[PDB]
RNA sequence: UCCGGGGCAGAAAAUUGGGUACC
RNA sequence: GACUUAAUGUCACGGUACCCAAUUUUCUGCCCCGGA
């Protein structure tokens, strides 16, 4: 009589704000959202309120249940006969409810005996109210025959401690697109999901079925129901304060981006990364410790400042905590730098006819329960709002796009997110559906329209609370091939792997074949791959969805529905029912022996299965593969500059993340990859916009209006367990071009994967083409597989110094010589008795003469006068080379005898020898610079001297650096490019192919090694005596044999020079051939030859390369075997020769068979270069540095070269030093 | 300044896209690109800008919606929004003198355009008093300024006096006729000498696409003239109605605009209120009317945006409809066999009362009945909803959908409106168009169906009407191959015919104009576009607008198809209904005649129908549906159901 | 009047721009 | 109680936060004269 029901929730229920009926016209979040619970404001301030649920709510599920259960039923409950009721009021006789039906009426045969009327109702008469003294008009609760009183949380309540702001999407299936969007308030079901109510029924003849219908109630206010009858933040920010105060006193503010980036990945760590500090320590000698985590903010280091900030923050949790310094530290850092839409926001909230639907008599009506679990394929992303925004009630970004979890973080797929791809399969499966109408007073009868009102999801939680992996993706500047100005953002994506429990319930006549066809297409099985694109960023592959462990269960309506009522249809048990064996199904629930199979689906094999085309593909790298992630290199104890991006892989079986993360090449990366290959052979990527615009690259690649027709996965490593040492440490360095040591602050090292030819990696990743893919765009696709095939686009970062050069692509089964001859010098030819002595460096002074070229050559496009291609050459090494491998400090194991002792091996990868890229591109660039008279690209402008000015101001201002491209770029700096342009030209790693593998010495240790003199840094003091003096020019060091004497002194070295002063190293014989790859795109039929002339100058001349230059050592030879370009041609020796002689035509123009020595300035570069030894020649010239003074050791009876005689001004002017050093090969004990 | 060098940058931009000659791509791209530049200046210096910039910020707003073409049918929210936008700033400069003038003439003219497309937000009153205050600050410069004519005449639509303001503005070179009409009306009651300036109107609207501003605003003309008695729109209704033929008749598509379809019940009434054979040819003109509604349907535009010879010809429609919506702001009736009675529907969205125009040819009588299409478009809905349920075991809901067409369109079995033995050709409009009218029950006791009395020809529009192989076959499928076995593999089909799995391009192959084609595959509909609904034909199948070009070798042949209606059409969600199946497509291309089940029936239902066709095509369907079956509806219902489900659309 | 010494070990830039309102 | 429903009519499970963007660009693991 008095029934008091509480209803309970089981997914996030929607929660509205209330306004009265007549209020409620004029706000449309409040129409729209009129079967959702009501929120209304207690007290004043907008703050606090109280959460209810309308009866009248309530009251049209209930009776929306009456009708299904007579429907079922054929008009009858427990015997007694039901009309069909009243659902028409007409307007003339009294007023309309509150609420019209746009919704079909379930109705039947009536068999009632008499009319119903006051004095004798049928139960649907006495639940709908009909005949009773309340009306449209309330007046008092005595007047309802059945009443429904207003249902109240069962817990003032603050409103966004029980509901959270979420945008929802209304996205267009013809272009992938959101068409608008709308918020509701998502309220937590969890804490705040129990409403309570009382329902009076004054008339026991409609008892059983109203107490039925109760039980029957599915879903109210968005989520599915049962219904049953009964400041730390702000300390955080100070002390960010204090952290942003400090680097700035340290005029380090750009770090504190950086700073709060690591921040925020720390969480992923955990504790144990600050109270073990186990942050990286720096470098072992370093003073400054750590770049980032060893700035003193308060006179402490910050890794013990964040260790005192977490325990003076532990309250909050180790994720709340870095996540709201990290954030802090961003949004000051915002505030410490600096930071409206046209035509508004997209934000849209949306004649009566009573439409009788009656089944046939007879009919069976079932609900069918798919219970499953969709696992991540690929690492999914759900999107939603920034929390600033996300806040309800009230209607700076550290993380550009955020996923969507819970209060509890764990990761969440939203019902609308499943209904919402459901419905795009679905459209699919049937390939007829209509674009989502809102407030359409007729019912879509769409075939789609149709099923997706008997279908019901649920809002699926995964049980992993762990915080996502940040995604930071750039956008390339076609023109440039650098980063966009301003394009730089971070996504929060879930691991892939993660498991989130699938709830799919449809209620109807029959199981249609299309929604079979959809959960057939969602399946993982055997061969199949999980097609469930669940989620946003699907064309970088985020949310490929699986559904697997899928048990289709059947419940018998007609029959078995006072059992189905008594489970209450299993709603908020259904994980049980995933569990639960066949022997435990509840009464009347049985499982679906018939759901059609994979093959047995028609609209599964023409709509679903061909609708994506994954091509699968084995990408094989023959380099070290660095796609870095610099975050993440400042938050892991190796201290590396740049290490490989890695990824955070769940394993279901282990329910935890899998202990190593799995290394590969983000899949935003492979499809950018991708579009910028289309692109630039198509000509779109110099496209200045791509709005309304539907170019190759546009329609495969999608745009801002329709999304890509093909979808990229990762490039995940399949060979990490292969590799001994996964991840290679290489050692860079800038080498100043006036002084051949190295830059003030330019040093790192990278962390690449340790690809090589001989093990190459492999990264197994596919792409997924939209059906109706074009023949012409099919080439296209395939095209740009055959480039990175070829090679054209390396993966990752530092490609021009020899990273991730692709060697080669697997597709899966289920898809010359230079005769030049330069003369030489004439005092070390003159003096065949090597009785003079010879300076080891030289410096060429090319002069102020800079030639910069203001029209940059744009990287977007393969130019057709341009030359693209690719240069096989080999090295020779005339005398010994030196490649030290940095990553072993201690790589001949010799420390141990000799502590302090810095010994390494040969550079190697995998056990092949190896010279890096870098070491050749930058050998190859400072000549090529020499030789075109380019830039002091790497030059040291703040060092001084012993004094007015600095070195840079010493240095002609034309002969600068290039910054930005506005004054244009030098020829080196236009072929290598600077931080403004990607170079191009792209040096590969250097393969040893044969040859006296080592330089045997007897007397070493090791017998392939060799511990050299001590090499101290250049000092500028010497090249420039006095103020007056000038930039000298670009430091060479001449060819000699001078490691002989090295060689032949190796136990007066050891015994007398201080280990740790000198180094002892794996050294390579003489003859050894070594072939790097030059990869060059939009080159100058002047510029290739240059650059080939660059590479082999003459037949005579040689580099110098390595370690212990200034000793002899690293005379190489290179020699071009062969020169390949496309527009794959090999080009011949007369087309070589004709691209080199144009070189010399614009060298010729820049000064104002070609033979180099006309020109002043390569004749001084080119004997600087030359092989005095080469060929077959006697010549043996002495190349040594002066020693201090006589009493130092090395020094020689007999002879005046000393720094103590040649230092003083008296016996050697400052002017005849310089002009000394000015001119190459000019001996120096008879000092010329 | 800087705040100078912005506008000087923003306000010849504007200029740019404000000439007529700038391409609508071009000049919604320049737009946003001067609205960038003018709205990014005012995040960076909010109230700083000054009036004059904040002047050119609505300039840009007014002109930004120009581009935002209505996507479907209701108004875009975007383009009330940018009107709002627009609204907000000029407002702003007010608040903050040839500033002030130029001020309200902007201010009034954004509201004008908002009172237009949503009257809501913009009352009439409001607007009223907002164009009134531009009389007190003098907005009177009609010489130079277009906006200004706008303004004195949207004036004196909402009633003002504007007696003095008269000498100006139809003396003014840049007042156009349709605006010099209006001004001719109601600033002085003279309804003479609009007749004049109007007829000007219509007659230069010939040549205008129906995407124009004029089109729209003449329509809203007239409907305030309709429903004034005004006794003046009759005249005007019919004569733009008739400027509305020669430039549709410029595919069958037709420019959306929601006027048009006020236009042709405006037009429709006009012509019924004015009606012996000059008595009678307005009952014919009626018919002209509502076939030239039919004629053609109407494209949303989000559907011509995505969609080659048709391809390059529509492209020049899509092109021209696009380029004159932004510029204004910136076969015989009587031609029909003996023996034969055409009845062509017309559903009056005006008044809810539809009408059927019948011809009796042999009679020589043109006559009509109205009808109310409001309680039978409920029936009909509840027809289609259990039908979309239960599919035959909503037999019973077609019954009385079937009954109450002949309950409220008694017209059809009164003799003298159709004779008793005359075969009767229906031309429907909007939702008739999926109502079966010729198996309708006359609302009387055991009422005999109309197809029983007649033989029923259907036809989407009197336009689709067309005036050789005697022996040859045909048959296409791509059905199940349980579903059709006996009739695949009979002696009669030719040899140009796949019996198993038929092909898109397979259909396009028959030529030398078969006696009959048949097609048994699952059709599908595009909900949307007319033009991309397909028959699956093997892999892809083959569309509206691919068998429109492709297909050409059926012409006079009698086209049987094996796929529902509605899965060709898409469900109704409103009286309109211009969504045209393949069955029309194939009309189009020749094909006299095309017979196919309204909605989906069992196989062996449509295979009867095949083979009884295969013995003589000659024999009317009437005959098979009433002697094998169907015409019970009492007994059986689903038997009642399966038979009237075939219609014959088209007839030579 | 004195007989030796290691340096740099990352620097610069981008850290988000926008678009999307069928009914 | 109210806050906070209207009752012969709530498809809002009627709407995927969706769509675009290569963590990348440049850099030789390099090297000699002094220091008070
Ligand atoms: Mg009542
Ligand atoms: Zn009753
Ligand atoms: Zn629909
Ligand atoms: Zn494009
Ligand atoms: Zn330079």
């Amino acid at each position: 009589m008095n029934i008091t029901v509480e209803l309970t929730f089981f997914e996030p229920y929607r929660l509205v704000e209330w306004f009265d009926w007549d209020a409620r016209k004029k706000s449309h979040s409040a129409m729209r959202g009129q079967a959702f619970a009501q929120w209304t404001w207690k007290g004043k301030g907008r703050t606090a309120g109280k959460s209810f649920i309308t009866g009248t709510l309530v009251r049209s599920a209930v009776i929306k249940a009456v009708e299904e259960l007579l429907s079922l039923n054929n008009g009858k409950w427990e015997g007694v006969p039901c009309c069909n009721g009243s659902f028409q009021t007409d307007e003339s006789k009294g007023k309309k409810p509150s609420f019209l039906r746009k919704r079909h009426t379930l109705q039947w045969q009536a068999n009632n005996k008499n009319i119903c009327d006051k004095e004798e109702a049928c139960p649907f008469c006495i639940l709908l109210g009909r005949f009773d003294n309340a009306g449209k008009v309330h007046e008092r609760n005595k007047d309802y025959d059945i009443h429904f009183s207003n249902f109240d949380l069962d817990h003032d309540l603050r409103l966004v401690d029980i509901a959270s702001g979420r945008i929802l999407n209304r996205v267009d299936f013809d272009t992938g697109k959101a068409k608008d969007y709308f918020r509701t308030w998502e309220a937590d079901y969890e804490t705040y999901g129990t409403y309570t109510g009382r329902i009076t029924l004054r008339n026991e003849h409609a008892k059983k079925l109203l107490l039925a219908s109760l039980g029957f109630v599915d879903k109210l206010c968005g989520a599915l129901c049962r219904i049953e009858v009964i400041d730390h933040n702000d300390e955080l920010r100070k002390q960010a304060e204090v952290i942003v105060e400090a680097f700035k006193q340290n005029d380090k503010l750009e770090k504190i981006r950086i700073l709060a980036d690591a921040i925020r990945t720390l969480r992923l760590h955990g504790e144990g990364v600050i109270e073990k500090d186990e942050l990286p320590d720096g470098k072992e000698e370093r003073d400054k410790g750590h770049h980032l985590w060893d700035i003193k903010v308060q006179g402490t280091a910050l890794r013990t400042k964040l260790k005192e900030l977490w325990q003076s923050n532990k309250d909050i949790g180790w994720r709340k905590f870095t996540e709201m310094l990290g954030s802090n530290l961003y949004l000051i850092y915002k505030k410490e730098t600096g930071g409206f839409r046209i035509l508004g926001d997209t934000e849209y909230y949306s004649s009566d006819l009573f439409i009788p639907v009656t089944p046939p008599e007879g009919i069976e009506t079932k609900e069918w329960i798919i219970v499953g679990r969709l696992k991540a394929a690929t690492p999914f992303y759900f999107g939603v709002q920034q929390p600033s925004d996300s806040i309800p009630g009230k209607e700076n970004e550290h993380t550009s796009f955020n996923i969507l979890l819970d209060k509890e973080n764990r990761y969440r797929i939203p019902r609308s997110a499943l209904r919402g791809a459901l419905r795009r399969d679905l459209r699919t499966a049937f390939g007829s559906g209509c674009n989502v109408s809102l407030g359409g007073q007729i019912l879509c009868n769409c075939k789609v329209c149709i099923e997706m009102r008997r279908i019901t999801l649920k809002d699926s939680v995964s049980d992993f609370s762990e915080p996502p992996e940040i995604r930071y993706r750039i956008a390339k500047n076609p023109g440039t091939a650098t980063v966009e100005d301003g394009s730089l953002f971070d996504i929060e994506v879930g691991p892939e792997g993660l498991t989130f429990p699938f709830v799919l319930r449809y209620r109807g006549h029959k199981f249609p074949e299309q929604l079979s066809s959809v959960i057939r297409y969602w399946e993982e099985n055997d061969g199949k791959n999980g097609m469930a694109w669940l989620g946003g960023l699907d064309s970088t592959g985020k949310g490929r969805f699986a559904l697997k462990d899928i048990k289709i269960f059947e419940w018998d309506l007609n029959q078995k529905i006072n059992e189905y009522i008594k489970e209450r249809g299993m709603r908020g048990k259904e994980k049980e029912l995933l569990e639960m064996g066949e022997s435990s199904l509840p009464d009347g629930l049985i499982p679906y022996k018939f759901f059609e199979e994979r093959e047995c689906l028609f609209p599964y094999k023409e709509n679903l299965k061909p609708q994506w085309s994954e091509v699968q593909y084995t990408i094989e790298v023959g380099s070290p593969l660095l796609t870095a992630d610099t975050i993440s290199a400042l938050t892991e104890p190796g201290n590396r500059d740049a290490i490989a991006y890695k990824k955070r892989v769940y394993n279901d079986g282990n329910n935890a993340i899998e202990p190593e993360p799995r290394f590969a090449v983000k899949s935003e990366t492979h499809r950018g990859i991708f579009r910028t290959a289309v692109g630039r052979r198509t000509g779109d990527l110099g496209k200045e916009d791509h709005e309304d615009c539907t170019c190759d690259m546009c329609i495969i690649f999608g745009n801002e209006h329709e999304s890509s027709k093909i979808r990229f996965e990762d490039l995940e490593l399949i060979n990490g367990n292969e590799f001994e040492k996964l991840e290679k440490h290489i050692d860079h360095v800038a080498i100043d071009r006036f002084t051949g040591g190295a830059l003030d602050k330019a040093k790192f090292d990278t962390y690449p994967l340790a690809g090589s030819p001989k093990k190459p990696l492999k990264l197994k990743g596919r792409f997924w083409i939209k059906k109706g893919f074009s023949g012409d765009h099919k080439l296209l696709i395939t095209t740009a597989l055959s480039d990175i095939r070829d090679g054209l686009y390396p993966l990752g970062s530092k490609g021009g110094v020899g990273y991730g050069w692709v060697a080669g692509i697997s597709i899966d089964d289920n898809v010359i010589n230079n005769d030049y001859v330069h003369p030489g010098h004439q005092s070390p030819k003159q003096d065949h008795k090597n009785k003079n002595i010879y300076y080891p460096h030289y410096f060429l002074d090319s002069g102020s003469k800079v030639y910069r070229e203001k029209d940059i050559i744009t990287h977007e496009e393969f130019t057709e006068e341009l030359l693209s291609g690719k240069i096989n050459c080999k090295l020779e090494t005339l005398t010994p080379l030196i490649i030290p491998d940095t990553s072993d400090e201690n790589g001949l194991k010799l420390q141990g005898n000799k502590p302090g002792h810095k010994n390494y091996k040969f550079f190697n990868i995998n056990g092949e020898l190896m010279i890096p890229g870098s070491e050749l591109r930058g050998m190859l660039r400072t000549h090529f610079e020499a030789l075109t008279k380019s830039c002091f690209a790497i030059f040291g402008e703040d060092s001084t001297l012993s004094a007015s000015k600095t070195l840079g101001g010493k240095l002609d201002k034309a002969l600068h650096p290039c910054t930005g491209l506005s004054d244009g770029l030098c020829p080196g700096c236009h072929l290598f490019g600077t931080t403004d342009y990607k170079g191009r030209v792209k040096f590969g790693f250097a393969k040893y192919e044969n040859g006296p593998e080592w330089l045997i010495t007897r007397g070493n240790n090791p017998e392939r090694s060799l511990t050299l003199g001590v090499l101290e840094s250049p000092r500028p003091a010497f090249s420039i005596p006095d103020d007056e003096s000038e930039i000298p020019g670009r430091k060479f060091y001449l060819h000699h044999n001078g490691w002989r004497i090295i060689r032949q002194k190796q136990l007066e070295i050891r015994e007398t020079v201080q280990p740790e002063r000198n180094v002892t190293t794996e050294v390579m014989d003489k003859g050894n051939v070594f072939s790097f790859d030059v990869r060059f795109e939009n080159l100058r039929e002047w510029e290739l030859g240059l650059l080939l002339q660059s590479l082999d100058p003459g037949k005579n001349i040689a580099h110098k390369l390595g370690k212990g230059k200034p000793y002899g050592f690293g005379s190489v030879k290179i020699k071009i075997d062969s020169l390949h370009t496309f527009k794959i041609k090999r080009v011949p020796q007369s087309d070589i020769r004709e691209y080199i002689n144009k070189g010399y035509q614009k060298l010729i123009e820049w000064s104002g068979l070609p033979q180099w020595h006309v020109i002043p300035h390569i004749d001084k570069l080119y004997k600087l270069l030359w092989v005095p030894f080469l060929n077959d020649s006697k010549l043996e010239p002495d190349v040594r540095y002066p020693v201090l003074n006589e009493e130092s050791k090395g020094y020689i009876e007999g002879s005046d070269y000393t720094y103590k005689k040649l230092g003083d001004k008296d016996n050697l002017p400052y002017k005849t030093r310089v002009k000394g050093l000015t001119t190459p090969w000019s001996p120096w004990n008879p000092f010329q | 300044t800087r705040e100078d060098i912005d506008r000087k940058e923003a306000e010849r931009l504007l200029d740019e896209a404000f000439n007529p000659r700038t391409k609508p791509v071009d000049r919604k791209k320049i737009i946003n690109s001067a609205l960038k530049i003018l709205i990014g200046l005012y995040k960076e210096k909010k109230d700083d800008l000054t009036s004059a910039s904040f002047i050119s910020i609505a300039r840009a707003y007014y002109l930004v919606s120009i581009t935002i073409l209505p996507k479907g049918t209701t108004i875009p929210e975007k383009k009330k929004e940018a009107l709002r936008k627009g609204i907000e700033f000029i407002d702003r400069a007010i608040n903050k003198i040839l500033d002030s003038q130029r001020a309200f003439r902007i201010k009034s003219v954004l509201s004008i355009e908002f009172n237009r497309i949503d009257r809501e937000k913009c009352d009439n009153i409001k607007l009223k008093n907002l164009l009134n205050e531009a009389v007190d600050k003098g907005c009177t410069d009609f010489d130079t300024y277009e906006w200004d004519i706008q303004i004195a005449i949207r004036l004196c639509e909402l009633g003002v006096d504007m007696e003095g303001h008269f000498d100006n503005l139809i003396k003014s070179n840049k007042a156009n006729d349709l605006q010099k009409a209006k001004a001719y009306y109601f600033i002085k009651k003279d309804d003479h000498k609009a007749k004049e300036h109007m007829d000007k109107c219509t007659a230069s609207l010939k040549y205008t696409p129906c995407s124009h501003r004029l089109w729209d605003e003449t329509v809203g003309f007239i409907e305030r003239l309709k429903g004034d008695s005004s006794t003046l729109w009759r005249d005007f209704a019919i004569k733009t109605y008739r400027s509305c033929r020669v430039q549709e008749k410029e595919l069958r598509l037709r420019w959306y605009w929601s006027r048009h379809r006020v236009l042709y019940d405006m037009a429709f009434l006009a012509v019924k209120e004015q009606a012996v054979n000059v008595k009678q040819a307005k009952i014919k003109k009626l018919a002209e009317i509502s076939d030239s509604l039919k004629s053609r349907f109407s494209l949303r535009l989000s559907d011509m945006e995505k969609m080659d010879e048709s391809n390059h010809e529509f492209k020049k429609f899509l092109d021209k409809c696009v380029t004159a919506y932004q510029d204004g702001y910136v076969l015989e009736l009587t031609q029909v066999p003996e023996g034969w009675v055409v009845v062509h529907f017309y559903l009056n969205k005006l008044e809810g009362m539809g009408n059927a125009i019948v011809f009796d040819k042999c009679a020589n009588s043109w006559q009509y009945k109205e009808f109310q299409y409001k309680e039978l478009f409920e029936v009909f809905l509840t027809w289609q909803a259990n039908y979309n349920l239960y599919k035959e075991n909503a037999a019973e809901h077609l019954v009385t959908l079937c009954k109450k067409i002949g309950e409220t369109m008694p017209f059809l079995f009164c003799d003298n409106f159709i004779p008793n033995g005359k075969d009767v050709l229906f031309v429907p409009h909007d939702f008739l168009h999926r109502l079966p009218l010729h198996g309708s029950i006359e609302n009387k006791t055991n009422g005999k169906l109309f197809l029983e009395n007649h033989s029923c020809c259907y036809l989407p529009a009197w336009s689709f009407a067309s005036e050789s192989t005697s022996d040859e076959y045909v048959l296409l499928k791509n059905f199940d191959q349980g579903h059709f076995e006996t009739l695949q593999n009979n002696q009669i089909w030719g040899t140009q015919s796949v019996k198993d799995g038929a092909s898109s391009d397979d259909l396009e192959n028959i030529r030398n104009n078969p006696r009959l084609l048949t097609i048994l595959c699952h059709g599908e509909a595009n909900m949307s576009n007319p033009f991309r609904s397909m028959l699956k034909l093997a892999n892809g199948g083959i569309t509206y607008l691919e068998i429109l070009n492709s297909v050409k070798g059926l012409k006079g042949s009698q086209v049987i198809l094996g796929a529902c209606e509605t899965d060709l059409v898409p469900p109704l969600s409103d009286v309109m209904d211009e969504h045209y199946s393949v069955a029309t497509a194939l009309l189009l291309i020749g094909a006299a005649g095309v017979v196919g089940t309204m909605w989906k029936v069992r196989s062996n239902k449509t295979k009867s129908l095949i083979e009884w066709k295969l013995e003589n095509i000659e024999y009317k369907l009437n005959e098979w549906q009433k002697e094998t079956g169907g015409a019970a509806y009492k007994d059986h219902p689903p038997t009642f159901y399966r038979s009237i489900a075939f219609r014959s659309i088209g007839f030579p």
